[PDB]
Parts: C-alpha cells; sequence; structure tokens
RNA sequence: AGUCCGGAUUGGAGUCUGCAACUCGACUCCAUGAAGUCGGAAUCGCUAGUAAUCGUGGAUCAGAAUGCCACGGUGAAUACG
RNA sequence: CCUCCUAAAGAGUAACGGAGGAGCACGAAGGUUGGCUAAUCCUGGUCGGACAUCAGGAGGUUAGUGCAAUGGCAUAAGCCAGCUUGACUGCGAGCGUGACGGCGCGAGCAGGUGCGAAAGCAGGUCAUAGUGAUCCGGUGGUUCUGAAUGGAAGGGCCAUC
RNA sequence: GCCUGGCGGCCGUAGCGCGGUGGUCCCACCUGACCCCAUGCCGAACUCAGAAGUGAAACGCCGUAGCGCCGAUGGUAGUGUGGGGUCUCCCCAUGCGAGAGUAGGGAACUGCCAGGCA
RNA sequence: GGGUGAUUAGCUCAGCUGGGAGAGCACCUCCCUUACAAGGAGGGGGUCGGCGGUUCGAUCCCGUCAUCACCCACCA
C-alpha cells in the first residue's frame, strides 16, 4: 500500500476518530487537525494515527 | 543626494537644450538599476549562492532577493524552481549612491581599463553590462575571495531612444570609446 | 497600467453585489478628491452623493484628501442617507485595499450611524 | 553609512557607501588618463 | 506519388461526394483542364496525366495541379475475413466534385494546350473539359 | 483493439425556456460553463447549474464577452 | 609556496661579425613567467682521486657549443660474495 | 471505469470501428482574504553556450490548469504569501440519470468552527475516471437484547477493517 | 447648453491605428517618506502627508477609412412532405432558406449624480 | 499473414522501468628480445538500424518502416 489510510483520534475524553489517507515518503510526522467531535459537540485536537 | 542634484540642475538644463522637447518629463531620468549574478555552478553547493548573496549585500546596502528557477531545462540540467540566482533592485537614493560609488571607485579598478562600447543599448533605451572580478567594489577584503564571481548591471530608464540614452549618459563620465 | 488594473481588482464585488442585489456604498481615492456614492441594487441610478469637490465640505475642511477629510465625508453620507431613509446597504472597496482613507471613512460612518 | 572617499588627484569627495571605513583611491573621474589614453 | 508529408491521422471514414465543386475559376495560367463527371483520382492518374502534359509541351511553359489528394483508402488485403479492425492503406485518393478545375496551363498556344489536355483526358476516369481564362 | 468508449453521461438541457419549473429543479447538465450562471441559479461543482426559486425560466444572452445566462421569472 | 627556484616562448630597443642575419645566428637590456614539486613498465655508467659536481682551454671557423679533444678544484659509498 | 468521433444539431444508439487514459496524488495541490498574469521571438548583458538568472519591446493565451482527452477558466478554476482546518456533524424542499441495486447535483434549517472590517465564502481538490454487492469474520463506542433471576458469552445499532 | 469625474444599461456600426488639441477646476504623472501600510531585495506596486513643476507619457474629446466590425436584395448549396429518373447521384411540385461573396453602413448610442464653466 | 525476442565501437555480450555507456578480444604508442607472438605500463574509438513524437531530457518511454532470429499457420 503507498498511500495508506489512517484515522484521526479524538484527544478528549470521547471514543471518536475521523479517517483519512496519508502517506509515507512525504510525511513522517503524525497528523494534528482541529475537527469537530459530537460528543460535547465542540471541536477538539485530534492526532495518534492507527 | 550629490549626483541626484548634479542631474536635478546640470543634465535636466544640457538635455533640454541639446533636444529642446516640449516638456521636461519629456527628459530621459533613469528609472531603475537592477543588478545580476547568476550563481548556476551552485547546482550542488548549496552555500555558494549564500556567500554570494552575502558579498551582493557587501556591495550593495539592502539585502538581495534569489531567482526561482522559470522552466527546466536539461540542456543546463536544472529543476524548475530551484535555487539558481541572485538579484538586487536599486531604486532612488540607493540608487544614486551606488551610481556615485560606482563611476568615481569603481570603473578604474577595472583589470587593464579601456572605454566601454557603443551599440550595448537595447534600442529603447537602456544600458547593461558585465564584470569579470570583484573587488572592483570596495567592500570586498582582499583575503576573502572565494570565486571570480562577476556581476551585470542593467540601467533602466525612460531614455525613448537609445540614441536619446547616449546623449543621456554623455553628461556623466560614461567612458564612451 | 493603473486604472483598468483597479477596475479588475475591483470586478469581483462589483458583480458579485450586482447578482445579490442590494443597496451599495461606492468609493473613488484620489489624493485630492475623496469621493462617496450610494447607489440603488441594479447600478443604473445613485441615490446619495458626497465629495469633497462639493463646497459644503471643501471650505469647511484642513486639505482636499486625507482620512480627517474621508472621516467627514462619510459622517455626511450617513446623515443624507439617514435622511432619505437608507442605513442597511453595503460596502464597494472599488479596488482599494481597506486600510487607509476607506477604512477611516467606512469606520467613521459606523459611528456616524450608516449600518451595513 | 557616509564615508569620505579620497583619491591622489586631490578629490576629496564624501560618499555614502557600505564600506564603513574611510577610503584612500587614485583615479577619479577627475584625472583619469582616459582622454591621453585614447589619444 | 503525391502524398501526404505528414498527417494528422492514420485513416479516414469513407464519407460521400455529394454536391458540387469549389474551385471553378481560371485563376492562375491561361488555359484550364475541368471536371466534369463526378468521383474520385489517385496519385497515379494525377502523376501519369502531369508526365503527359510535361511530354506534349516537352519542357516549356507552367503547369499548374490544383488538385491534392489528402484523403487515403484503406484496402483489406487478399483472403482476410471481414471484420477484425479497419484495413490498412495502400493508396490516397482525391475527392472530385464536377466542374472542378484539375489542371491549369500557361505559356503555350492554345491548341498545344488543347491537344495536350485531350492528351491527359484519356489517363482519367472522367469526363472532362477546356477552359480558357475568363473573370 | 482501438474500439473502446464510455457510457454516457446524458448532459445538456433537461429544462428549456418558457417552462414553469419548481424550486431545486436541474436545466443543465454541462461540463464547464458553456452556459452561465444568473439571476435566481447557482453553479453546481459539476457546473450543473440548479434553481433557487419557482417560476419560469428564461435564456438570456449578457456580458461583454457574450455569454449565455438562465434565469428565473416570476410573474 | 610554482616561491626571489627555474628559464622556455614572445614584444621592443641594441651591439659586433660578415656583401650579406627573411628563410639563420651570438650577446646585453627592459618586460613576460607556461609545464615541470623527482618521474609508469623499462633502462645506463662507475673500484680511487675515480662516481658525482664546479670552472677553463683548444681544434673547426669570418661568426657560434649543451657537441668533440684536453686540463684543473673539491671529492664519496660498497663489496659478505 | 473516463474522453472524442462514428451519433444524422434534445437524451440515448452497435460492431474483433478509428484514436487515447485510470486501478493514482495532496496536510497542501484543500478553505478564505489580499494580490499577480503567462508561451515563444528580438535586443543589450562576465564565465554563459541554440536554450540557466537581469532589463526592455513585439505579441496577447498559442502558456497554464497534478495526469489522457474534451468542455471551461481574465470576476481567472493558472501563480505568490498570511491566517487556518468546512477534507465538520445531523437533515433535506426538490431535481437528474439508471429496469433494479444504486450513482450524482443541491438552495436552505439546527448546532458548532475557520477567513474577511463587512456584504459574504467554505459539506475537499475546475469538472467528467482513480473502483467492489452480499455473506463471513477483526477493532472501538453503546438510553438495545440477555433462554429461571443478577451478570457475562453471543446477537443487534453506530463507526470502521 | 458645454466639459470633466464616478456608476450603469449595450457588448466591437462601440475596437485598432494615424494626425490635432486640452490642464482655472476635474484626471494622471509628480514632491517627500520618521511613524499607518508595504517590498519573499527596492515607496516600481500597495500606503501615508502634500501641491513645486507638468500635459511628455496615460486619459478624454475632434478629424480621417489603412484594418478589424455590422451587412442587406437576388442567386447558389442544403432540407421537410409528395412524385420520379440514366438511384455512388440528381430532377420535378410545394413549403423553409443558409454560409461565403457584391454594392453598401460606419470613428458609437442612452440614463443617474456631483463639480467647474455660459 | 499472425504472437515472441534483437539491431551498440572493428568483433561478441550485460546497460530499458528515466537523468554519468561498462566487460572481453581486437587497434594504436612505448618496453625486454637479433626479430615476431605471448608478457608489462598508457591512450583514444559509439553518437545505440532509421523515421517521427511524449516529456526539461531518450540507448531506455510510444507508433510505424528496413533487416535478423524464434514460435504458430489446426479440423480437411
Ligand atoms: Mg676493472
Ligand atoms: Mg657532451
Ligand atoms: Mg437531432
Ligand atoms: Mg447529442
Ligand atoms: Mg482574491
Ligand atoms: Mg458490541
Ligand atoms: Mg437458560
Ligand atoms: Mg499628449
Ligand atoms: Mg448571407
Ligand atoms: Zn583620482
Amino acid at each position: 500500500g503507498i498511500r495508506e489510510k489512517i484515522k484521526l483520534v479524538s484527544s478528549a475524553g470521547t471514543g471518536h476518530f475521523y479517517t483519512t489517507t496519508k502517506n509515507k515518503r512525504t510525511k513522517p510526522e503524525k497528523l494534528e487537525l482541529k475537527k469537530f467531535d459530537p460528543v460535547v459537540r465542540q471541536h477538539v485536537i485530534y492526532k495518534e494515527a492507527k | 543626494a550629490k549626483l541626484h542634484d548634479y542631474y536635478k540642475d546640470e543634465v535636466v538644463k544640457k538635455l533640454m537644450t541639446e533636444f529642446n522637447y516640449n516638456s521636461v518629463m519629456q527628459v530621459p531620468r533613469v528609472e531603475k538599476i537592477t543588478l545580476n549574478m547568476g550563481v548556476g555552478e551552485a547546482i550542488a553547493d548549496k552555500k555558494l549562492l549564500d556567500n554570494a548573496a552575502a558579498d551582493l549585500a557587501a556591495i550593495s546596502g539592502q539585502k538581495p532577493l534569489i531567482t526561482k528557477a522559470r522552466k527546466s531545462v536539461a540542456g543546463f540540467k536544472i529543476r524548475q524552481g530551484y535555487p539558481i540566482g541572485c538579484k538586487v533592485t536599486l531604486r532612488g537614493e540607493r540608487m544614486w549612491e551606488f551610481f556615485e560609488r560606482l563611476i568615481t571607485i569603481a570603473v578604474p579598478r577595472i583589470r587593464d581599463f579601456r572605454g566601454l562600447s557603443a551599440k550595448s543599448f537595447d534600442g529603447r533605451g537602456n544600458y547593461s553590462m558585465g564584470v569579470r572580478e570583484q573587488i572592483i567594489f570596495p567592500e570586498i577584503d582582499y583575503d576573502k575571495v572565494d570565486r571570480v564571481r562577476g556581476l551585470d548591471i542593467t540601467i533602466t530608464t525612460t531614455a525613448k531612444s537609445d540614441e536619446e540614452g547616449r546623449a543621456l549618459l554623455a553628461a556623466f563620465d560614461f567612458p564612451f570609446r | 497600467d493603473k486604472k483598468s488594473a483597479r477596475i479588475r481588482r475591483a470586478t469581483r464585488a462589483r458583480r458579485k453585489l450586482q447578482e445579490l442585489g442590494a443597496t451599495r456604498l461606492v468609493v473613488h481615492r484620489t489624493p485630492r478628491h475623496i469621493y462617496a456614492q450610494v447607489i440603488a441594487p441594479n447600478g443604473s441610478e445613485v441615490l446619495v452623493a458626497a465629495s469633497t469637490v462639493e463646497k459644503a465640505i471643501a471650505e469647511q475642511l484642513k486639505y482636499t484628501g486625507n482620512k480627517d477629510a474621508a472621516a467627514a465625508v462619510g459622517k455626511a453620507v450617513a446623515e443624507r442617507a439617514l435622511e432619505k431613509g437608507i442605513k442597511d446597504v453595503s460596502f464597494d472597496r472599488s479596488g482599494f485595499q481597506y486600510h487607509g482613507r476607506v477604512q477611516a471613512l467606512a469606520d467613521a460612518a459606523r459611528e456616524a450611524g450608516l449600518q451595513f | 553609512e557616509e564615508i569620505t572617499a579620497s583619491c591622489s588627484c586631490g578629490n576629496v569627495m564624501k560618499i555614502r557607501s557600505t564600506v564603513g571605513h574611510d577610503l584612500n583611491l587614485d583615479v577619479c573621474s577627475k584625472c583619469h588618463p582616459f582622454f591621453t589614453g585614447k589619444q | 506519388m503525391l502524398q501526404p508529408k505528414r498527417t494528422k491521422f492514420r485513416k479516414m471514414h469513407k464519407g460521400r461526394n455529394r454536391g458540387l465543386a469549389q474551385g471553378t475559376d481560371v485563376s492562375f495560367g491561361s488555359f484550364g483542364l475541368k471536371a466534369v463527371g463526378r468521383g474520385r483520382l489517385t496519385a497515379r492518374q494525377i502523376e501519369a496525366a502531369r508526365r503527359a502534359m510535361t511530354r506534349a509541351v516537352k519542357r516549356q511553359g507552367k503547369i499548374w495541379i490544383r488538385v491534392f489528394p489528402d484523403k487515403p483508402i484503406t484496402e483489406k488485403p487478399l483472403a482476410v475475413r471481414m471484420g477484425k479492425g479497419k484495413g490498412n492503406v495502400e493508396y490516397w485518393v482525391a475527392l472530385i466534385q464536377p466542374g472542378k478545375v484539375l489542371y491549369e496551363m500557361d505559356g503555350v498556344p492554345e491548341e498545344l494546350a488543347r491537344e495536350a489536355f485531350k492528351l491527359a483526358a484519356a489517363k482519367l476516369p472522367i469526363k472532362t473539359t477546356f477552359v480558357t481564362k475568363t473573370v | 483493439r482501438n474500439g473502446r468508449d464510455s457510457e454516457a453521461k446524458r448532459l445538456g438541457v433537461k429544462r428549456f425556456g418558457g417552462e414553469s419549473v419548481l424550486a431545486g429543479s436541474i436545466i443543465v447538465r454541462q461540463r464547464g460553463t458553456k452556459f452561465h450562471a444568473g439571476a435566481n441559479v447557482g453553479c453546481g461543482r459539476d457546473h450543473t447549474l440548479f434553481a433557487k426559486a419557482d417560476g419560469k425560466v428564461k435564456f438570456e444572452v449578457k456580458g461583454p464577452k457574450n455569454r449565455k445566462f438562465i434565469s428565473i421569472e416570476a410573474e
């Protein structure tokens, strides 16, 4: 798998991730993204792919 | 400021009496002066351009600007958008300072000088020239050389003809064979 | 070129607000005589005009073409628009950076009561 | 910064230059062998 | 032998030959050879007629060819089943509508042009006729 | 081996001039902006020109570059 | 250090020889300062005042030597075999 | 699976008809605000050369649009920088296109973000390909169920492999 | 009533080019650049305070047909329906009528507001 | 006809999943030899059959043309 499928786990106390695709040979770093989380229904920073 | 004011009185009245224009804004004035250095052999040595930029920011007063490679060619084995050369644009007070410190103290330290050429104009009134050595500017300590890196100068003016630009620069020294 | 360059900077909003169809507050800047216009949504009919080429703002004032003039320009626009019943508008930056005299003009319009 | 150049022609000339040091010269625009060189 | 040096594509549909011609007025030389029938000409026919004309005036005079093929004819080979793709190209043709001026000549007498064109008219699949310079 | 083609994507004008249409009705499925958005018309992300209000459909020809605009009337 | 080493090549100005210096020379001066930082495989000489190095004289000739003939200054190593 | 022609000017239309591409990519190449306009040729310019980087002129989209083609793009959908996560969730009046499963466009509502002073824009990329039904099982969450009862194993639902 | 500045309707009968004119006012070039702002280097741009010069360039108006542009009438090509022939094509009756080309037209037209002028 | 591989210095082969052309024999100049061959040291030689092209760029990637080698050409 060249471009590989990963997820975006919320840093809150909520068991929710989004899901997207990353590459290996372009990004050695993990992905930080602010995103909505429908438990507290606000926007939380996301990290921890897979 | 000096050769600026020298223009502002003598060259203005001189050219107006020469070409008897309808108005004074129709006279040639120098619009900008650009300076280029093609660093191309720095395809491998990335800091060759960094020290050449320090050299040009010692020649000029102001910090330079790198140039992006426009379109990639295999004739020079370059990639499109490559760190490829460095330029300095000059307008206004620093432009007149650079022209002052050029024509007074740099042209006669050109290696084995004879007067500059005649057909070096564009055809629509601009000028350009290229150097060989680079301690012709005083800001370079002789014990700091690392290549024979030259550079070229472009005086861009509003001369509506190259002969008008010739008569503009004949008010200066501007050696003229 | 300069004039057509500014118009192709402005044509963005000058046809988007057309397609919205709302009342437009249009400006023209020159370091002498800032101009201010309030135009109906179609674009062919103006409503409220105030400019420093008019004597009533020219003679009461320090210098034609500074932000301290433009403040009173938009203030006069706001009074002449409220007396005709126009307060809810939209703004035409006319290809100008919202930084200088247009910023002072619109801010003093908002302090005067023109509320877009 | 403005400095002062001075050549051997007696041409004391103050100029702005980013040398950061006063300057000694020989040839100026005044008294250079350009016309004698062409001759 | 007259052949496009490069073409945009290999092949072309069959197409039709409906209607009349355009290149009708004599516009270069003094005398003209004009198509009356309707059909298509090969490069071999065109070259052979050119050789006949240049034979009759022997070298001297100037001769115009107003036509050029720019249309191939695909030909499936002997003993190939139908289908399996459109055939390969073996000869090029020109589309002929009636009234099309084919050849043109200047620098000779009228009777000589007249007999040279009747020599080359037998080289051609169609009836052709003789025209003069007009307005 | 040469013969091949896609499935045709059923483009074109679905509702012509002079028809009382309803809101959100697709009028034109096109690729570029060969037909241009105008009064009461949104341009889709595939440039599907879609309607915003009830009423008729009028093909205007406006603009300096002689473009083709679609509009919804009321009466 | 291509260095005050090295001297080619070249520009100019000379001198003397000889009918004669372009095909040709010898020398002085001014200026120039290439490669060459110890030499691939191979290869030469030499048992004592020689090996090596530094000068000089002659013969040829009207004019030349880094060549030939001859002389002098200093002056080694190794031989178990 | 996508694009053009064959397609006879609504849609569609076959063949071992003529020609090409896709089984990917991106944390910017996405969103927004502010802003800019390319190819090619000529001239002048040290190494520098038919062609690197500079300046001017003609020209005016021939260039670009992540890629094959077609359509389109100057209000740029091409290019630069700053700020950023709307490549958010729950819904959907209505429409289109397929026999069906499905696929696609979507104004607008509630919550809650980013950009802009504001009017406003943003439910991924200019669009059209970049894909896999069901079953079976994996992982996380759970106002569901729990074979006497309380739990559990399992089953469901939501998310996904 | 004239000119100028802005916003529009229309999108080349409005656009190119060539010659002429305009600066009280309006417009542009311009002066200076510490701070607002800004240059991946530069007050070239963007921005700011101004008004010494100037219509050179640019903009507006006037005149002119070297091109772009519009463009009939008639005829031709094609075509729907019906009939036919020497049916690769074409004709007859009837309805519809191009494109190109020809004589021509032509240096735009109209509205809202403000300022200077009579 | 049709599917598969090859055209490279004078000769024979690896270089084709994209950015510098290598190996061996031969050739040429020296060396020891009375003189060759063998042996030791040192060099250059192609424009990758050809036509077009994609791309910044082709021996390499794509479509034909000339030549070579191989496999098929069955039911009858
Ligand atoms: Mg002995
Ligand atoms: Mg000797
Ligand atoms: Mg039809
Ligand atoms: Mg269709
Ligand atoms: Mg923008
Ligand atoms: Mg469970
Ligand atoms: Mg039980
Ligand atoms: Mg003028
Ligand atoms: Mg017509
Ligand atoms: Zn001096």
